[PDB]
């Protein structure tokens, strides 16, 4: 919009702030096609709001326990999420109904995501594995030994040939979604428990978070560290991190001091903090074409608020 | 819980 698209800082401010979830919420997904969002929360339930007015949609349920992770397929008609009655289920956000409910890990399943062509879940629990799924057959195609300790975080580039996953065992571990192969892994001489990983929307690079008030960019496949973006709080929960795109080049993430941070992607210099929330940001999410931040704080808070920027 | 320490 009307500031930049490499500009100084961005504006970003609260237009809405959405209440439903009776207990804390984990995490907020824009969908692809930019129309909804979709939270998790500890109460057990998944709902859908709408991106531009922050409108309440539906409430998607059937999970026995609390739910720690909530992802979207690339048509925006599936939704798979991670639940610590130990299971996964697909849903069919147009009917609200669960089409599969994926049985194998032993543990907590503390996040899901798809791949690219929709076809296959990743999944990463609290039994220190990660797990591959097929969508249509419901059924478990891999379990990677992937970690010591559980695993906070799995994600597929964009063609989903590989996949990154996170770990307390302060790992960070990159897979042949092929083979199973474990083909790299991005180490600390510290090991700070890693609580957040993500590829960045090009594939080159991995953004991932550590327990140790730090984010790091890295270059996978040199398997180096580029950039480290601090000044926040973060030692106890995960926390999604987010590349912003549509308007200037951020990194965004939710922090412990209920506020969000925004980053310069290059500079590392945080150029906004968003006020508002009463209780830790565990998780933001950038809107696919527009400026728009979704950020989602815990249950002394319970709510999520969408902030919109120029 | 994502939401539990």
């Amino acid at each position: 919009g009307p500031l930049g698209s490499t500009p100084v800082k961005p504006n970003y401010a609260l237009k809405f702030t959405l209440a439903g979830h009776t207990k804390a919420v984990s995490s907020v997904k824009f969908s692809p096609n930019g129309e909804w969002l979709a939270s998790s929360s500890a109460d057990k339930l998944i709902k859908i709001w709408g991106a531009y007015d922050g409108k309440f949609e539906k409430t998607i349920s059937g999970h026995k326990l609390g739910i720690s992770d909530v992802a979207w397929s690339s048509d925006s008609n599936l939704l798979v999420s991670a639940s610590d009655d130990k299971t996964l289920k697909i849903w069919d956000v147009s009917s609200g109904k669960c089409l599969k409910t994926l049985k194998g890990h032993s543990n907590y399943v503390f996040c899901c995501n798809f791949n690219p062509q929709s076809n296959l879940i990743v999944s990463g629990s609290f039994d220190e594995s990660v797990r591959i799924w097929d969508v249509k057959t419901g059924k478990c195609l891999k379990t990677l030994p992937a970690h010591s300790d559980p695993v906070s975080a799995v994600h597929f580039n964009r063609d989903g040939s590989l996949i990154v996953s996170s770990s307390y065992d302060g790992l960070c571990r990159i897979w042949d979604t092929a083979s199973g192969q474990c083909l790299k892994t991005l180490i600390d001489d510290d090991n700070p428990p890693v609580s957040f990983v993500k590829f960045s929307p090009n594939g080159k690079y991995i953004l991932a978070a550590t327990l140790d008030n730090t984010l790091k960019l890295w270059d996978y496949s040199k398997g180096k560290c580029l950039k480290t973006y601090t000044g926040h709080k973060n030692e106890k929960y995960c926390i999604f991190a987010n590349f912003s795109v549509t308007g200037g080049k951020w990194i965004v993430s939710g922090s412990e001091d209920n506020l969000v941070y925004i980053w310069n992607l290059q500079t590392k210099e945080i150029v906004q903090k968003l006020q508002g929330h009463t209780d830790v940001v565990i998780s933001t999410a950038c809107h696919p074409t527009e400026n728009i931040i979704a950020s989602a704080a815990l249950e002394n808070d319970k709510t999520i608020k969408l902030w919109k920027s120029d | 819980a994502r939401t539990k320490q």
